[PDB]
């Protein structure tokens, strides 16, 4: 969750290369923190980002 | 059941040449081929070798002074090519699993394993630190209720 | 050994709810 949160964190790119798309790619890698969240829930039930 | 011995020498010996290749064959990676391939195969069998090797790790603070001195010794240096290449091993396997489950599928397979080694041995794991805090939690419900009785 | 009976799947069988990798045997990691 910080992969996906040091991911979109690092995907901010702090410019923010136009003014602000900062959460473009950000949120993108929180797309990919929703789809790589329940596709590991239903990888690992116990831990390994779950949600 | 006090005669453990062999099974220490064939297995902190062979704790030390197959955790040494388990030093790459359960630390397997370049790049994914299902995370490893198959870190359920490959980094939770650096867990059990690291299981094993809790024998060299978490029961390296259970044998505190048994019976001998080369019992951590001796087999410290059985420990190095098998603790830390079986619990890095599969912390090489585990950062490169969830860096592997990082990697944008990540996959139906490769994550599905990974992540299973990284739920059985995270929430095993969280048991058995929940067991030792629960040693000084229980040692603490229990010595805790010798030592300081308070009598 | 470092298997270490077993890593490959019966200690990776400590959650193992991931169907089908399979990677793992059987089943859950919670039966309280």
């Amino acid at each position: 969750n910080s992969i996906s949160e040091m991911f979109g964190e690092m995907r901010e790119k702090y410019v923010g290369d136009q003014k602000f798309d900062v959460l473009d790619n950000m949120d993108w890698i929180f797309n990919e923190l929703i789809i790589v969240k329940e596709h590991i829930a239903n990888c690992c039930p116990p831990h390994w980002n779950i949600f | 059941v006090n005669t453990t011995s062999s099974i220490y020498d064939r297995i902190y010996n062979f704790v030390a040449l197959m955790e040494h290749i388990e030093r790459l064959l359960v630390a397997e990676l370049a790049e994914d081929a299902l995370e490893t391939g198959c870190p359920h195969l490959l980094e939770i069998h650096f867990l059990l070798t690291s299981a094993r090797d809790f024998q060299e790790q978490v029961v390296v603070m259970a044998k505190e002074a048994t019976e001998d001195a080369q019992r951590t010794v001796m087999k410290l240096f059985s420990r190095l090519s098998g603790i830390i290449s079986k619990f890095d091993k599969l912390l090489d396997g585990l950062t490169y699993d969830i860096v592997e489950m990082a990697r944008a599928e990540q996959i139906s397979l490769a994550i599905r394993l990974f992540k299973i080694y990284d739920l059985e041995e995270r929430e095993d794991l969280r048991i058995e630190a929940i067991r030792n805090i629960i040693k000084k939690k229980e040692i603490e419900i229990e010595k805790s209720s010798i030592k300081k009785l308070p009598n | 050994m470092d298997r270490f009976q077993i890593g490959d799947e019966q200690l990776l069988r400590f959650y193992q709810l991931k169907t089908i990798n399979p990677t793992h045997s059987w089943a859950q990691d919670s039966s309280k």
